[PDB]
């Protein structure tokens, strides 16, 4: 009946960024006041609409995109933006209607011994189109002459985040939730 | 304004099955689940299971893998827990908290904990029968030993004895020990009072046992000798 | 295929894996420096061994790339910074002998206790034992004993071993299949692939020598002024033409000139701005000191510190069980992790060094957007320069009247200004004659240009032309040393300690001009000037992706390094030096 | 099936000190799945810390929590009289398990009992039963040892202990030692002794007397 926004914001485990999770919220009366009355969720930037006029739409497909990218990688979650995360990890269209509610989660997602549990692909020959999920799991390798293993010019694409608790705000695991009203 | 109406005590016997009531109020019913925790007398808390009222999903512990079932009422926002094959050690106080540890819709998990609790529910299970309290006096010794005196509520079932003294007159210096199960599988309780030395044989001390289940009210007068 | 593709990919994998492994190693070393335990010692040794093995493997993989086929400028700069050898084809036995000599020399210098004669059992350390005598004592006899013991107990033990080490350096530099091991050190200088911003190899020779030609006025004036002050201190170390040794610079080798200040005081009557008593009176602790530094940095438009800096950095020695080295270091662990390790107390010196480490952290935070190989100065020497300039700006009396730290009723005078300016001149600029003379003479020794048997003959003759040695006591020929030194003995690049001091004072006037400052440059506090902050941040943000030519030109307005701005910084002090050296005979 | 093994067992403190409780897991437990509770005597527990860091609704500032991986801690700064209750720890990283619990009692001065003794009632003998009960008045601390000696030797099986809670006013306990013997054994033996060794006492005080 009400909106399972706490089952996403107030959830325990998110997904890996290269294969980010995407939960579809529906049929709920979204009380945005729980997140709009004050500012506990850091950046609250809405692209195209206003926070005060959020009730004048229809909840056809509100795709609450849940993932952990980085502190200074939320800037690459803007419409018409390019970068390492935007080219091929998660691409947002130029004409994008939605909001970004990224909030810090340093204490929840960290490990003194090293939280090597969140992966992003680093090298790619091509680029990916918007409105396209990345759920397939092929295996790739580098160029020059065909090779095997981490040789002279051959590298493993998916490399892991450290996520030790004492990082800076720009590298701390900001749990980013992106709403795409469509 | 959180309210969690919970059912009353039970005096069931081994071999049967019972279901506990838990009425919650003051929150959107379908956005949260209901959990259950059982606590034996003089013991610690131990988990029983979790149920979501949205899609009807359940989650039980391995210790009670199959011995238990949970039902929910959506119209009255009431949760239920039913235990089967009652054993002798199944006597406990059952609590009904409000779930914020696992998501209702998604079911994955939530960062939280049981935030709002009920009142508790003592369910006593034993192989016995209703009995009247056989009150036995405890007068002070013949030698004038501040002394103590009382009346022994012995051989009574279950534990509904209300033993006042002089309709609550000498409450200054009253000790009422909790009931302890004897080796014969029957609770005996003791309640005693203390009197000064200079006023030993001057007053009248009657203990009013208001044991409602048997309606036995033997007000045995005890006076120091 | 396409060879142009397969070098930036190598650079990026290096930039991540490293960032992972370097963060691991930095965390281990940080824990050891904050928690000296055998378990953490073993863990940090394992981390350092893994880091060194990975770096050596990556260097072996990177030397494969020729420096010609790629045309992308940043890629070529990164590769040339990482295309070096060490002992790639040099024999295992010769490298093992090299390491044996190196470790033996380091042990003899530092670990080898300077056992006082007539008591071989009582073996006193060099530090802080003779450090006390050198930075503190003023007697001629004790210092003469210290110099004799140095040049005849470390000198004799270092002559043959380091002579064979210099021969090994001759052979390795010549067989390097390149110009020399000096090329190994200077490789980050050369820029190739773009016309108008390319850098040559021998261009540094001309840069250093011509800067010496134009500093020889300031060089000789400041050096002779220190000479005359030590003459007032040490009458029989300095004849009216007499020279100065190298162990009278506070530390052993002479990296910094700081400890000379007590003997070089221009105006000793008026005490300097010592805020220790003032900070005690207002009941302000170390955290308040760092908040003051943070506010100073905000005043010029630069961003202020993150909460992680306040939380994680160790701003006070724990004491009790915890044993920590009190060496200040702006520990840039990477991945946004900026910490400061220092045993901060209520002290003016702690205030200034907090500003310096804050400048280090600010520079690290400026280029955080670069890849790991580019998460450094555009060359090796930008970093300490950015660190020093902030303390220079913050130590001004005007800024301390600005923060309600001194009485506004009191007024400054030229006396305290000259005192402070000379104090900073000794501290910072003193490392340029060091680098130029000692390092380049050492390098031409490394190539083998100077004969072995004529070392001590050439050694004091350099002071016989610049300053004019007259010797009350003769010398021997079997004296040599410079290998002891930490960086020469632990495989670290060295030329950064020249570019640092040129660039910081070459940035100083460029920033103060944007601040609308009027009057002398020494008293210029850039506080309340967003223009100067923007001008500095224009270069600080570049990192190493762009050439250091563009990095310099982004502030100084010139594509090539010059020392004229440093000469104009000490313009008050330069005129004062010309007015004081009227009697000091400049040999 | 991670075991939490909450430690310590009990906690007696003074009105104004600092309170600290621990809950240590075997395997590694995520910090997002641990909570704390506070159970006043006779009432239900109430959440204090959720998520191992956050404070629940209506919880005063003196309550705090922390911990991650294998060790977790609850912290109370000021000890008001209402801050003496029962506490537990919970985890749901992998299945939901609780801790052993940690009672919080009130620390006071060492009180000594006023040991009594009572022969079985004559009306009790009119029901084919006898019972010798040994009584101890207000005493501190709770730890007290009691023994039953018949004639000269200890007995077994005929012992049912019962201890109340600390009093609201004086914060002292009350102990009831009960021995049950048939009237045949009651008249078979003559000398009855209640051997009590309380930490608040300095000797094995035995205040009992034989039939007469
Ligand atoms: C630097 O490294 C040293 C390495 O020794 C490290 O020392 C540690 O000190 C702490 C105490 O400050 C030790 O912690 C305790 O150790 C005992 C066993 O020796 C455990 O039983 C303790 O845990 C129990 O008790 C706790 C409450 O006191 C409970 O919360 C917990 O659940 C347990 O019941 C506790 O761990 C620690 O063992 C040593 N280290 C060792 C011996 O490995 C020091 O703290 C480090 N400090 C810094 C500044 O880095
Ligand atoms: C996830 O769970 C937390 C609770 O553990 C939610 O935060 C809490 O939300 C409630 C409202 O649902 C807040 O109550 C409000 O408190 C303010 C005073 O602080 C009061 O003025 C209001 O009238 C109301 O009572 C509560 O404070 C807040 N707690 C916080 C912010 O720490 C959170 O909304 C949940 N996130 C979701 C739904 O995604
Ligand atoms: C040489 O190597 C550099 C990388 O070191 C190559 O850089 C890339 O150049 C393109 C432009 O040609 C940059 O594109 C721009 O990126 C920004 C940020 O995403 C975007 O807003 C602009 O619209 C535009 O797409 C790109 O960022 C840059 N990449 C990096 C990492 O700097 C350069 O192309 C190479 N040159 C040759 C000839 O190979
Ligand atoms: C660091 O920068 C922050 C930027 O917000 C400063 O915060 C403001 O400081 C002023 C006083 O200087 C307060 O009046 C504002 O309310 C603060 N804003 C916020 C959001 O806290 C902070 O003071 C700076 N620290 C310094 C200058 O040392
Ligand atoms: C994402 O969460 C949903 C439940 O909301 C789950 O069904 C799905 O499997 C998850 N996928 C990932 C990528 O973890
Ligand atoms: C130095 O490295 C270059 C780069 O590959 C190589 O050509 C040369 O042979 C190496 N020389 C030595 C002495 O290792
Ligand atoms: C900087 O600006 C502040 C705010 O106007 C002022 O209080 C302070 O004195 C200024 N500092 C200077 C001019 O050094
Ligand atoms: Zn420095």
């Amino acid at each position: 009946n009400l909106c399972p926004f706490h089952e996403v914001f107030n959830a325990t485990r998110f997904a890996s960024v290269y294969a980010w999770n995407r939960t579809r919220i529906s049929n709920c009366v979204a009380d945005y006041s729980v997140l709009y009355n004050f500012a506990p969720f850091f950046a609250f930037k809405c692209y195209g609409v206003s926070p005060t006029k959020l009730n004048d739409l229809c909840f056809t497909n509100v795709y609450a995109d849940s993932f952990v990218i980085k502190g200074n990688e939320v800037s690459q979650i803007a419409p018409g933006q390019t970068g390492n995360i935007a080219d091929y990890n998660y691409k947002l269209p130029d004409d994008f209607t939605g909001c970004v509610i990224a909030w810090n989660s340093n204490k929840l997602d960290s490990k003194h011994s090293g939280n090597y549990d969140y992966w992003y692909r680093l090298f790619r020959k091509s680029k990916l189109k918007p409105f396209e999920r990345d759920i397939s799991t092929e295996i790739y390798q580098a160029g020059n002459k065909p090779c095997k293993g981490k040789g002279p010019n051959c590298y493993f694409p998916l490399q892991s985040y450290g996520f030790r608790p004492t990082y800076g705000v720009g590298h701390q695991p900001y749990r980013v939730v992106v709403l795409s009203f469509e | 304004q959180v309210q969690l109406v919970q059912s009353g005590a039970e005096v069931k016997k081994p071999g049967a099955s019972v279901k506990v009531s838990c009425k919650a109020s003051g929150y959107p019913f379908t956005s949260y689940g209901i959990s259950w925790v059982r606590q034996a007398p003089g013991q610690g808390l131990e988990w029983m299971g979790w149920i979501s009222t949205y899609n009807g999903n359940t989650n039980y512990a391995q210790k009670f893998q199959g011995r238990v079932t949970m039902t929910t009422d959506t119209s009255t926002t009431t949760g239920y827990m039913e235990l089967r094959r009652l054993r002798s050690d199944d006597t406990a106080v059952y609590y009904c908290a409000r779930d914020y540890t696992r998501g209702a819709w998604f079911g994955e998990s939530l960062i939280g904990g049981f935030d709002n609790w009920g009142q508790g529910t003592l369910v006593t299970v034993s192989s016995a029968s209703t009995k009247g309290p056989s009150v036995f006096p405890l007068a002070p010794s013949s030698k004038s030993t501040t002394a103590a005196l009382g009346c022994l509520v012995k051989d009574y079932f279950p534990e509904p004895v209300t033993v006042s003294w002089n309709s609550g007159a000498l409450t200054s210096g009253v000790h009422t020990f909790p009931a302890v199960l004897q080796s014969s599988g029957l609770y005996s309780l003791s309640s005693v009072v203390t009197v000064p030395s200079s006023s030993l044989g001057t007053q009248t001390y009657i203990c009013n046992v208001n044991h409602k289940p048997s309606n036995t009210k033997v007000d045995k007068k005890v006076e120091p000798k | 295929s396409t060879i142009e593709e397969q070098a930036k990919t190598f650079l990026d994998k290096f930039n991540h894996e490293a960032e992972d492994l370097f963060y691991q190693s930095s965390l281990a070393s940080w824990n050891y420096n904050t928690n000296i335990t055998e378990e953490n010692v073993q863990n940090m040794n394992n981390a350092g061994d893994k880091w060194s093995a990975f770096l050596k493997e990556q260097s072996t993989l990177a030397q494969m790339y020729p420096l010609q086929e790629i045309q992308n400028l940043t890629v070529k700069l990164q590769l040339q910074a990482l295309q070096q050898n060490g002992s790639s084809v040099l024999s295992e036995d010769k490298s093992k002998r090299l390491n044996t000599i190196l470790n033996t020399m380091s042990t003899i210098y530092s670990t080898g206790k300077v056992c006082n004669p007539d008591n071989p059992q009582e073996c006193l350390l060099l530090e802080p034992g003779l450090n006390e005598i050198m930075a503190n004592s003023l007697d001629y006899n004790e210092r003469l004993w210290a110099w004799e013991s140095w040049r005849s107990e470390v000198g004799k033990q270092l002559r043959p071993l380091y002579e064979e080490y210099v021969v090994l350096k001759n052979e390795m530099a010549r067989a390097n299949h390149y110009e020399d091991y000096g090329d190994y050190w200077r490789g980050d200088y050369e820029v190739n692939g773009v016309d108008g911003y390319d850098y040559s190899r021998g261009q540094l020779i001309e840069d250093v020598e011509h800067t010496f030609e134009e500093i020889k006025p300031l060089y000789e004036h400041l050096h002779a002024y220190v000479r005359a002050k030590l003459m007032n201190a040490y009458p029989s170390y300095i004849s009216p033409i007499g020279c100065l040794p190298a162990h009278l610079l506070g530390d052993m080798w002479g990296r910094f000139w700081t400890n000379l200040y007590s003997l070089t005081v221009p105006f000793g009557q008026k005490p300097n701005i010592d805020v220790t008593d003032a900070m005690v009176d207002q009941a302000w602790d170390a955290q308040r000191i760092f908040k003051e530094a943070e506010k100073f940095f905000v005043s010029v438009g630069l961003p202020n510190m993150t909460q992680g800096f306040w939380e994680n950095s160790m701003l006070t020695d724990p004491g009790n069980v915890q044993k920590a080295v009190c060496h200040p270091t702006a520990w840039d662990l990477g991945k946004g992790d900026f910490r400061i390790l220092m045993c901060t107390k209520v002290t003016m010196d702690d205030f200034l060094t907090a500003h310096h480490e804050m400048g280090h952290i600010q520079y690290d935070m400026a280029y955080a957007a670069q890849p790991f190989l580019l998460r450094n100065g555009a060359n090796e020497g930008f970093h300490e320069a950015v660190g020093e300039i902030m303390s220079l700006s913050a130590a001004t009396p005007k800024h301390l009247k600005s923060i309600g730290l001194l009485s506004p009723d009191f007024q400054e005078d030229n006396e305290t200004e000259i005192n402070f300016l000379l104090k900073q001149a000794l501290t910072i600029v003193g490392t340029l004659p060091f680098t130029y003379m000692l390092e380049k003479w050492r390098w031409m020794v490394f190539k083998g240009e100077i004969p072995k048997d004529q070392w001590m003959k050439k050694w004091w003759e350099m002071k016989r032309e610049i300053v004019g040695v007259v010797e009350p006591v003769p010398h021997d020929e079997t004296y040599c040393d410079p290998a002891s030194l930490f960086h020469v003995s632990n495989d670290y690049s060295f030329i950064r300690y020249y570019t640092r001091t040129l660039y910081q004072f070459q940035f100083q006037e460029a920033l103060c001009q944007a601040a609308k400052h009027e009057g002398p440059l020494h008293k210029c506090d850039i506080s309340n000037s967003t223009e100067a902050g923007q001008k500095l941040f224009n270069m600080l943000r570049l990192g190493k992706s762009e050439p250091w030519t563009l990095a310099l030109e982004n502030v100084v307005g010139a594509k090539n390094m010059n020392v004229r701005p440093l000469l104009n910084y000490f313009e008050p002090l330069f005129t004062w030096l010309k007015d004081q050296n009227k009697n000091s005979f400049v040999g | 099936e991670i075991v939490l093994t909450q430690s310590p067992g009990t906690l007696s403190l003074s009105p104004g000190e600092r309170a600290t409780l621990s809950c240590r897991a075997s395997q590694t437990v995520s910090s997002t799945s641990l909570a704390w509770y506070q159970q006043k005597p006779g009432q239900a527990p109430r959440l204090l810390i959720y998520g191992a860091s956050s404070r629940a609704t209506g919880i005063p500032d003196r309550f705090s929590g922390s911990g991650s991986g294998t060790d977790f801690t609850l912290t109370i700064s000021r000890l008001e009289p209402e801050d003496f209750a029962v506490y537990y720890c919970q985890q749901h990283d992998t299945s939901l398990t609780f801790g052993g619990g940690t009672k919080v009692e009130i620390k006071r001065t060492v009180a000594a009992p006023s040991v009594f003794i009572f022969p079985p009632s004559d009306e009790q003998l009119k029901s084919g039963t006898a019972s010798v009960v040994c009584l101890l008045n207000n005493f501190y601390p709770r730890e007290a040892k009691v023994q039953w000696k018949v004639d000269n030797a200890l007995q077994s099986g005929n012992s049912q202990e019962s201890v109340t809670e600390q009093d609201s006013k004086d914060s002292t306990y009350s102990l009831s030692s009960t021995l049950t013997l048939s009237k045949a054994d009651y008249e078979k033996h003559k000398v009855y002794a209640c051997e009590v060794t309380h930490q608040g006492l300095s000797s094995p005080v035995t205040k009992s007397f034989n039939r007469g």
